[PDB]
RNA sequence: UCCAUUGCGACAACGAGCGAGACCCCGGCCGCGGGCCGCGGGACGGCCCGCAGCGGGAGGACGGCGGGGCGAUAGC
RNA sequence: CGAAGGCCGGGGGCUAGAAGGCGAUCAGACACCACCGUAUUCCCGGCCGUAAACGGUGCCGCCCCGCGGCCGGCGCGCGUCCCGCCGGCCGCCCAGGGAAACCGGGAGGCUCCGGGCUCUGGGGGGAGUAUGGCCGCAAGGCUGAAACUUGAAGGCAUUG
């Protein structure tokens, strides 16, 4: 219920006036001006599902944590600091997940992507080397070669902030790191961009 | 009608990175600044070496207008003293639908 | 089991995967293809070691973005989802 | 000696893995030949050039050549593979196309015509297969029957280990690049086919995944 | 020769047979839908007088008319003075104007 | 943008190399040494205004140093 | 039934304008450009039956990832909008297809080949010619060979 409020604070709910068929199973009503909004219920339960799918990995740091938009940037160094997983904050440099000889070359054992539509080499390339994908998805979004969507607003930094942020926890909930039942030291605002 | 190849300036960016305390913004000290072989410059012709002062010098009156990664950091990780989350239609109707309201 | 003999041994090499959505047999050299795997809690909010399920998805259900869909749906068949 | 450049390469290194059927049924790429001459070692594959062509690059001054050189590699009992490689000397050429050969193994799987008394000995089914404007249709035979073919397939089916096959070719197969891209082609979909052999359901154990 | 354009180098949706509308540089006949059309607002006299005009002018609160042209050109002659380019063949699909 | 595939910056490409430049010879101004020749200093788009670099001033022997040598892949 | 040109018999006659005439240009210009101008262009009653008559894509029927625009009819919702349904005209496009360009409302569901019906083609020339027949006032149209000759013609795409 808290988390519920801070939601509503971020308005995570709320969408972009576009509607794709695959995102129809979560969309609660309609705003008269066009914008959507999400049932918070089911944003919920497809962030603790990627929790549950997050946890299997043994090295946390094969997960790869990709976000080009600038107003995702500092949430993503965060997600890392406190899960061990990798980050690729800036352009995404073709071949990372092909090409061997490149520098920052890796092979990672989950994608987690912030936006479809941005970040669209990483998804396009993951798909050459056995990765599955976890996205952050909008109601526009296209769901081509990603398994799990997270509904969302993936624009408003304190929605994208509160989402990394979340997520982190319930990690580190289910890992047994941090205890249950019980407010995070961390507060949200160490993810929100200024 | 002076442009600086990819030589000069490659050298002028790490001699710049590694000897920023050294370096003034004035051009005679960077001159025997990339004289100097314990600020470890292998330079194998004076003219070069002019040529490479000189876009050193530059770049010294650039970034004024590592100190700027030591504060950067520190800024990072600064949490307030409060929150930043301390009228609807349709979510309304949303929350009816899931809980007490 | 795979192809027999005429006495009842199996002469087969290998057994490729299947997918858990669409019952299509992988193949190699299908890179698209991915398998992974989910928790299952079952302990007080926290996991169990190396107690999982684990499903597979060949890259033609991916191509066009039924899977995000199709492994809720498997996900509520199993007790790990509503 | 040769140190990995990925981490397959540097879990087969060590007893990792088994055999190639492993890194089949999970299917992954594989980027280091020295991976497939760790399963195969010292001449259980043949290795035979198919093609040499000159293609000419039209230019101010003249024609540039190169060479473009086509190589087959199997066992002669269930893998196949196809490779091609470009380069100005014939020598260097031959060595990309056969570097790229063994990268591109595929296993086949045979059957039986009629009788099912021994080893398999034909293709498991009718098999098909497209290049270019190249088709070709492998269909199953009885035993003596032979590999009926032309000379081209014929050395692909050899190397496959598929000692009785009819065959089927229609289109430009005069162009032998698209010949051998068709017949490879339809020997990879071998292993992608439903039949009722294999209709059971089974559970995934994730202990045995490679982990990618 | 094959096809360069889906459109077929003109706008033609749905009918037959369309107009013929005369170019206003070389006179030939055009159907009505592939000429290049223009159209113009602009002030009878030029902008390099438009203040001596107005200075000398006696009735109060007086205002400069303009002048409405619908210009229509051959794709030859709109080539030839430069209202239209040749076009990259990726360039070819924008409809920006 | 530059004399220049000279560079900034962007990018299913990432990272190197050659040609360019750097280099060699000559000549202008100043020092230590010898008895003019032979060893070094000197200039760098460095200073000041106006908008990777285009302009305008200044000092200085010389202002964007000047005249030459060398000279890619492919060819007739 | 059938664009335009064309033909027969009447009417009309502004404009433009095959033919013809004339001024330039040019080595020449019987052409392009300038000027004058007959048939024609328009109406009535007939004839002719052809066009890159084009989406170079026959007709009927089924299935088919999606995102938009416009046109006609209807229905639900709030307070003009908004969401649907049917029918039409368009754009983009995953898969699939293809020699590719590209198609994708099919040019998909096809060497893993079979829903129904009608028409047409079988290397390049000779040749849509000769001959015979039918139609037409004529100009034509429709139907349409053989001897002989030849190693290529052609499609889409790459570098210069
Ligand atoms: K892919
Ligand atoms: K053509
Ligand atoms: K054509
Ligand atoms: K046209
Ligand atoms: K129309
Ligand atoms: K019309
Ligand atoms: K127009
Ligand atoms: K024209
Ligand atoms: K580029
Ligand atoms: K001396
Ligand atoms: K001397
Ligand atoms: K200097
Ligand atoms: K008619
Ligand atoms: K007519
Ligand atoms: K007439
Ligand atoms: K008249
Ligand atoms: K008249
Ligand atoms: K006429
Ligand atoms: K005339
Ligand atoms: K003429
Ligand atoms: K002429
Ligand atoms: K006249
Ligand atoms: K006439
Ligand atoms: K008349
Ligand atoms: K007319
Ligand atoms: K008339
Ligand atoms: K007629
Ligand atoms: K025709
Ligand atoms: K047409
Ligand atoms: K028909
Ligand atoms: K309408
Ligand atoms: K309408
Ligand atoms: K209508
Ligand atoms: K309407
Ligand atoms: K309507
Ligand atoms: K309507
Ligand atoms: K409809
Ligand atoms: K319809
Ligand atoms: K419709
Ligand atoms: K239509
Ligand atoms: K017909
Ligand atoms: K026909
Ligand atoms: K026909
Ligand atoms: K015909
Ligand atoms: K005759
Ligand atoms: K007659
Ligand atoms: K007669
Ligand atoms: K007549
Ligand atoms: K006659
Ligand atoms: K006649
Ligand atoms: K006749
Ligand atoms: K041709
Ligand atoms: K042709
Ligand atoms: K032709
Ligand atoms: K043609
Ligand atoms: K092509
Ligand atoms: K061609
Ligand atoms: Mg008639
Ligand atoms: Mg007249
Ligand atoms: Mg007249
Ligand atoms: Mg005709
Ligand atoms: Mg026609
Ligand atoms: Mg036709
Ligand atoms: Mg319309
Ligand atoms: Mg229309
Ligand atoms: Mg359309
Ligand atoms: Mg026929
Ligand atoms: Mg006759
Ligand atoms: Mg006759
Ligand atoms: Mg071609």
């Amino acid at each position: 219920e808290a988390d519920v409020k801070k939601m509503l604070v971020a308005t995570t709910h709320l969408g972009v006036r576009n509607i794709d068929r695959r995102m129809q199973f979560y969309i609660f009503d309609r705003q008269k001006d066009g914008t959507f909004v999400f049932n918070l219920q089911k944003v919920w339960a497809k962030i603790v599902f990627a929790a549950r799918i997050l946890v299997t990995i043994d090295d946390p740091a094969e997960i790869a944590v990709v976000a080009n938009r600038p107003d995702a940037q500092r949430a993503i160094l965060k997600f890392c600091k406190y899960t061990h997983a990798t980050a690729f904050p800036g352009r995404f440099i073709p071949g990372n997940f092909t090409n061997r000889m490149n520098p920052n070359y890796c092979e990672p054992r989950l994608l987690l992507v912030n936006d479809p539509v941005v970040d669209r080499q990483a998804i396009l390339e993951a798909s050459y080397v056995n990765i599955p994908t976890i996205s952050l998805c909008n109601s526009d979004a296209n769901l081509k070669f990603i398994d799990v969507a997270i509904p969302c607003n993936n624009k408003t930094p304190m929605s994208i902030g509160l989402i990394y942020w979340l997520l982190a926890r319930e990690v580190l909930r289910l890992k047994g790191s941090i205890s249950r039942t019980e407010e995070w030291d961390v507060k949200p605002d160490l993810f929100v961009a200024l | 009608g002076k442009v600086r190849t990819k030589t000069i300036k490659r050298a002028a960016r790490k001699i710049v990175e590694n000897n920023y305390e050294s370096l003034k913004p004035k051009d005679f000290q960077n001159n025997k600044a990339i004289c100097s072989k314990r600020n470890v410059a292998i330079i194998p012709s004076k003219r070069l070496r002019n040529k490479v002062a000189g876009y050193v010098t530059t770049l010294m009156n650039r970034v004024v207008k590592r100190l700027q990664e030591e504060e950067r950091e520190r800024r990072d990780n600064y949490a307030p003293k409060k929150s930043e989350f301390d009228v609807s239609g349709a979510t309304q109707q949303m929350i009816d639908s899931i809980g007490f309201k | 089991i795979g192809m027999k003999n005429s006495s009842g041994v199996v002469v087969d090499a290998y057994i490729p995967r299947k997918c858990s959505a669409t019952n299509r047999l992988i193949g190699p050299k299908d890179h698209a293809a991915v398998q992974l795997s989910v928790a299952r809690v079952n302990d007080k909010g926290k996991m169990i070691e190396n107690n999982y399920v684990t499903f597979a998805f060949c890259g033609a259900i991916r191509s066009r973005g039924g899977v995000d869909s199709a492994f809720m749906l498997l996900a509520q068949e199993h007790g790990l989802m509503e | 000696e040769w140190h990995p450049s990925t981490k397959l390469g540097r879990l087969v290194k060590a007893g990792k893995i088994e055999s190639l059927y492993d890194i089949f049924k999970y299917s992954l790429p594989i980027k280091e030949t020295e991976i497939i001459d760790y399963f195969f070692p010292k001449s259980e594959l043949a290795e035979e050039v198919c093609n040499i062509m000159s293609v000419q690059k039209q230019t101010t001054a003249g024609q540039r050549t190169r060479f473009r050189a086509h190589v087959i590699v199997g066992n002669r009992d269930g893998f196949i593979g196809y490779g091609a490689g470009v380069s100005k000397e014939v020598a260097n050429a031959i060595k990309k196309a056969a570097k790229n050969a063994r990268l591109n193994i595929v296993p086949v799987r045979r059957g039986f015509w009629g009788g099912k008394l021994g080893d398999p000995h034909t293709v498991s089914s009718k098999l098909s297969g497209k290049c270019g404007s190249v088709r070709v249709r492998l269909i199953p035979a009885p035993r003596g029957a032979g590999i009926v073919a032309s000379p081209t397939v014929a050395k692909v089916l050899e190397f496959a280990g598929v000692s009785d096959v009819f065959t089927r070719q229609s289109g430009h197969s005069r162009t032998l690049m698209n010949s051998v891209g068709a017949v490879y082609n339809a020997l990879k979909s071998s292993y992608s086919i439903l039949t009722p052999d294999l209709w059971k359901k089974e559970q995934l154990d994730h202990v045995q995944d490679i982990r990618t | 020769m094959p096809v360069k354009r889906r459109n077929n180098g003109r706008s033609k949706y749905n009918c037959g047979h369309t107009n013929i509308v005369r170019c206003q540089n070389c006179h030939r006949c055009v159907p009505k839908d592939k000429v290049i059309k223009r159209f113009t607002i602009r002030n009878i006299v030029d902008n390099t007088i438009a203040d001596d005009v107005l200075n000398a002018c006696v009735i109060q609160g007086f205002a400069i008319p303009k002048l409405y042209n619908k210009v229509q050109y051959c794709v030859s002659c709109s080539i030839h003075n430069h209202i239209v380019r040749v076009r990259s063949r990726e360039d070819r699909k924008i409809r920006t104007p």
